[PDB]
């Protein structure tokens, strides 16, 4: 059956490919997955809040320049 | 040996071995080229084992 | 395969003797 | 690094020199002295020519065995040879001078030879097999070679024809400079 | 090549370049250098362009960040160095492989976003987006392009800072996730207020709710509104982002980690990891630039043929006018299967079209991660001379067998990456999450890159 | 020979496994003076005897 | 082809903001 | 007119009399070459793979008396190399030499 | 989660073995990581791994 085993097997063999692949990955652990939590965490607070300061003392320079 | 190297094989991965070939290397390792059962795809097995 | 080939190329080869220094890599260039 | 010699005024000077070179000493320092002295495009000019065989050096003191040739008459001599390997290695040095002279803003056309010192390095040691179950020495001889260059009053160009080759680019300079980068 | 590397010859011997540092930066200076170059940055993400009354408005401009010096963004510089590597990835584009042909693409790379700097700007310009050139003439022109130009110009010298040791890492991924950490903490903490028909009230999520907790009588009532509203951030927003966070961070580190060793030396063991987002985010990035002119072009062709079932039945497409702006939303066909839904009970109401638009999804994702890797040149066989390039091996193996044992896994981390790319960006798409899930991507990665540094220099900082 | 003994394969063995050069960290030791492996074999230039 | 200082940079790069600092106050003040 | 050909005869005969069996016609090819720059005033000869064949056609020692060449200086497109130009040495069988001039050839 | 040999002196010879098994299986997953690109965390493992399987020895004996 061509038209089944055309296209019905690639996607089979994708199915079974990305098990094979992610049974190989090296997964992230729990203990890793949490050293990536706050490294992730106390960064993102980095630039999130300092880019955050420039925006709010651009407030008043703004609202003056408008 | 290879009877030994049948009962190891099987019992570590759940498998079905045809037959085991060995040769001892020029290094001193001895090398076993185990054929698995006509249902057991060693590629499959292989994944299992972590060899690929 | 055609045995004459073996002649044509060995020819063609021998007309390099004018093209030295920019003789073609591959002159099947297709692909 | 200390050289035989303190140039007269170092400001206007260039140096060279090269270690452990497999080049044979006696012809070797026999080569030098015949360029010592020369201006930097004439004394160029002149170890090409010993590389084609249009000139001959002058084996004055290692000259044991060496025959007889008509381009020794220029030198009043009877004895020349023209050692390929010697006036080729002489070559290098005198390009690595050249650019040191360069480097420091000297004027190149007006470089001359005013030093030039070989000098024996440690012998590298072979071997050959003999009658009667003997072995004996087969040492290669190689030599230090150190060389100042000054600038004087004559100025000599670069010739024409040779400014005008392409800078040959090396593709295995490049391979190993893709490993660094 | 020979009319394109040589025509670049005689203006990259002009422009201007950073210099190599003599030696190892201290990280303490380098520090210095990044904090000094964000804030710069960061200082031109708000200041207003100068002579922009006309049209983007002027009161959104007090709003916004629209309308600053990077008004043009790092977009120029991005889309610069893609549309190169593209070229040259494919072969179309010859690059000169030497190191001075190299410092001289480099200045080609940077050339195209300068190019790419004045050409996204005309466009702006001339359409009104910040209004006719007759009505601000060739001075005021002047000024905005040459603004728009040293700022672009600033940001490239910048990266190229950091790129050259000065700094940590590059500028352009440091600029991009700075603004998307922002806009994330902005939308918690903004003291805007909202003129409603219930009154005045407070943007930011974190801000809106202690100001709703005591300015309603119904606690309950805060409890809805505080956490659903349907124009304004919610807390439900910031915990929607928040949970897609974790994900991203947990998938961000799948990796296939192949063994190779150098092939000059003994031991030096290494290894060469595939990530298993192989692709960046370059897929999804491509399909959402497909399927968004795609309800353009429909928009203005089923203006014309509109009687004809086929360029119907293609896809439909309306005016909605009630009230708001005249926003063009499709009415049926493909374009209305291709399009994601806007509230959750809409997914209930068509099944099928939910499934519809989720398989084009991850199929165009996955489908554009396999494509793009062969023209990209990152294919095993592409890999694998730099591999070859880098005097590099993998043990027991021949050069030719790298390719097969690399086809192992890059065409299958190739599409599963981009489905899995798509997936979780579904998720941030659905959930209402800030960012899409490309942005949080990118944030999470570059802020792993900068950590995994900053660990190895607190060793010994 | 092909014709091998159990004992002297094994022998050989040995023989090739300590025919290597040294590893370049042991350079870099605290008290470390070795600069190669001095005790090389080329199966030309000197032979093992059995 | 120029080669750059970082404080150059950042010499150029703050004065430019101080530029356009002088520009959106000029541009109101005296036109006021 | 640097870009020239003319035919030649070369007598090799006279070239390489008195030379030893196993160098007789290694040496006509030295003494051909050597030829080609006399006449052409070109350091880069280069000898074509058929007159080699022709010179070889005899073995080592009885190598034909006389052989019709043509020189063709042609222009070294390599600017790489020194050399500006360089002659082509291509074989003219003939069933005679006799009465054969040297003459300009006009492509 | 170290095997430390104060917390295996009381227990049964059946559990010790259990115990003994888990390690054994930990390790050979770890020799086979070894040649597979296994990282510098999962090699500087086996040592603990092999250390621990001698520590469980030492106590059944
Ligand atoms: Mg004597
Ligand atoms: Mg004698
Ligand atoms: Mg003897
Ligand atoms: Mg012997």
């Amino acid at each position: 059956m061509d038209q089944v085993m055309q296209f019905v097997e690639p996607s089979r063999q994708f199915v079974k490919d990305s098990i094979r692949l992610v049974k190989r990955c090296t997964k992230p652990d729990r203990k890793e997955f949490q050293k990536i939590a706050m490294a992730t965490a106390i960064g993102f607070a980095i630039m999130g809040f300092i880019g955050f300061f420039v925006k709010l003392i651009h407030i008043p320079i703004n609202n003056i320049i408008v | 040996n290879k009877h030994q190297i049948k009962q190891a094989v099987k019992k570590l991965y759940d498998i079905d071995v045809a037959k085991v070939n060995t040769l001892i290397r020029p290094d001193g390792e001895k090398k076993a080229y185990v054929r698995l059962a006509p249902d057991y795809d060693a590629l499959d097995v292989a994944n299992k084992i972590g060899i690929i | 395969v055609a045995k004459q080939r073996i002649r044509m190329a060995n020819e063609k080869h021998s007309k390099n003797i004018t093209q030295r220094g920019n003789v073609a890599k591959t002159s099947r260039n297709a692909p | 690094v200390r050289y035989s010699l303190d140039p007269e005024n170092p400001t206007k000077s260039c140096k060279s020199r090269g270690s452990n070179l497999r080049v044979h000493f006696k012809n070797t320092r026999e080569t030098a002295q015949a360029i010592k002295g020369m201006h930097i495009r004439k004394a160029t000019k002149y170890l090409k020519d010993v590389t084609l065989k249009k000139q001959c050096v002058p084996f004055r003191r290692y000259n044991g065995g060496v025959g007889r040739c008509a381009q020794a008459k220029q030198w009043g001599w009877t004895q020349g040879r023209w050692p390929k390997k010697s006036a080729e290695f002489l070559l290098h040095m005198l390009k690595n001078a050249e650019s040191n002279a360069e480097l420091k803003g000297l004027d190149v056309d007006s470089l001359v030879i005013e030093h030039i010192q070989v000098n024996k390095a440690p012998k590298m040691r072979r071997r050959t097999y003999r009658a009667h179950g003997r072995i004996n020495p087969y040492m290669s001889s190689p030599c230090h070679i150190e060389m100042i260059l000054t600038e004087k009053e004559q100025i000599v160009p670069k010739p024409e024809e040779e400014v005008a080759q392409k800078k040959k680019i090396s593709q295995k300079k490049l391979k190993k400079q893709k490993l660094m980068a | 090549a020979i009319k394109f590397l040589e025509v670049i010859k005689p203006f990259c011997v002009i422009l201007p370049e950073i210099q190599k540092p003599e030696r190892k930066i201290q990280f303490k200076e380098k520090v210095l250098w990044t904090a000094i170059t964000l804030f710069i940055f960061l200082v031109c993400c708000q200041i207003p362009l100068f002579g922009i009354m006309s049209s983007d408005f002027y009161w959104m401009r007090v709003i916004l960040n629209r309308g600053t010096l990077m008004e043009l963004g790092i977009s120029p510089i991005v889309t610069s160095g893609l549309i190169m590597q593209l070229l040259a990835g494919a072969k179309i584009i010859e690059v000169g492989d030497t190191p001075k042909d190299r410092a001289l693409f480099n200045g080609a790379q940077k050339l195209f976003g300068m190019i790419i700097t004045i050409g996204q700007s005309i466009v702006y310009v001339m359409t009104g987006m910040y209004g006719d050139p007759s009505e601000m003439g060739a001075g005021i022109c002047l000024l905005i392009t040459i603004q728009l130009f040293v700022a672009g110009l600033i940001v490239l010298l910048l990266d190229e800072l950091l790129q050259k040791g000065y700094g940590l890492g590059s500028g352009i991924s440091l600029f991009i996730a700075t603004n998307i950490c922002e806009t994330i903490v902005w939308k918690a903490f903004s003291p805007t207020t909202v003129n409603t028909g219930r009154g005045m009230e407070f943007e930011g999520a974190i801000i809106a709710l202690f100001h709703l907790l005591a300015t309603r009588t119904d606690k309950v009532r805060a409890l809805r509104e505080a956490f659903y509203r349907q124009n304004l951030p919610n807390l439900m927003n910031l915990i929607a982002t928040i949970f897609v966070f974790a994900v991203v961070i947990y998938f961000q580190g799948f990796r296939v980690d192949l063994p190779i060793k150098s092939a000059r030396y003994r031991g030096q063991y290494n290894t060469y990891p595939i990530k298993l987002f192989y692709t960046s985010n370059i897929p999804i990035i491509l399909q959402s630039a497909l399927v968004s002119n795609l309800y353009v072009i429909s928009q203005m062709l089923s203006a014309r043929f509109s009687g004809n079932l086929l360029v119907s039945l293609l896809g439909t497409w309306s005016d909605t006018s009630s009230g708001g702006p005249a926003r063009a939303y499709p009415v049926g066909g493909l374009c209305h299967y291709l399009s994601p839904p806007e509230s959750f009970g809409s997914v209930l109401e068509d099944p099928v079209h939910a499934v519809v638009y989720i398989v084009f999804m991850l199929g165009s994702c996955a489908f554009f991660s396999k494509t793009w890797i062969e023209v990209s040149g990152s294919s095993a066989k592409d890999v694998a001379k730099q591999l070859k390039e880098q005097q590099m091996v993998m043990r027991g193996h021949r050069e030719t067998s790298m390719v097969h044992e690399l086809n192992r896994y890059i065409p299958t981390a190739a599409a599963f990456g981009g489905l899995c790319i798509g997936a979780l960006s579904v998720l941030a798409d659905f959930l209402g999450a800030i960012g899409s899930g490309t942005g949080i991507l990118l944030a999470v990665t570059i802020i792993y890159q900068y950590f995994e540094i900053f660990v190895k220099e607190q060793s010994e900082v | 020979s092909s014709h091998k003994t159990f004992r002297i394969k094994r022998f050989l063995a040995k023989k090739q496994k300590q025919n290597r050069p040294i590893p370049q960290w042991i350079w870099m030791k605290t008290g470390n003076k070795i600069r190669y492996n001095s005790k090389r074999r080329h199966w030309r230039r000197t032979k093992l005897g059995l | 082809g120029l080669k750059v200082g970082p404080v150059p940079v950042l010499v150029m790069s703050l004065l430019f903001i101080a530029s356009v600092f002088m520009l959106h106050i000029w541009g109101k003040y005296t036109r006021s | 007119n640097e870009v020239v050909t003319r035919e030649y005869t070369i007598n090799i005969h006279k070239r390489i009399h008195g030379v030893g069996f196993k160098k007789r016609a290694p040496r006509a090819l030295k003494e051909i070459r050597k030829f080609a720059m006399k006449e052409m005033g070109t350091p880069d000869v280069r000898i074509d793979t058929r007159l080699n064949k022709a010179v070889w056609a005899k073995g080592i020692r009885n190598v034909p008396y006389r052989i019709r060449v043509r020189l063709s200086r042609k222009r070294n497109e390599d600017e790489d190399s020194p050399n500006k130009l360089y002659t082509l040495v291509t074989y003219v069988p003939v069933t005679t030499f006799k009465n054969l001039q040297t003459v300009n050839v006009d492509e | 989660a170290k095997i430390k040999a104060r917390d295996l002196r009381g227990k049964k010879k059946e559990e010790l073995l259990k115990q003994l098994d888990d390690l054994k299986v930990e390790l050979s997953q770890l020799r086979v990581a070894k040649v597979t690109g296994g990282a510098a965390s999962k090699l500087s493992k086996i040592r603990v791994v092999r250390k621990s399987i001698a520590r469980v020895l030492t106590v059944i004996n």
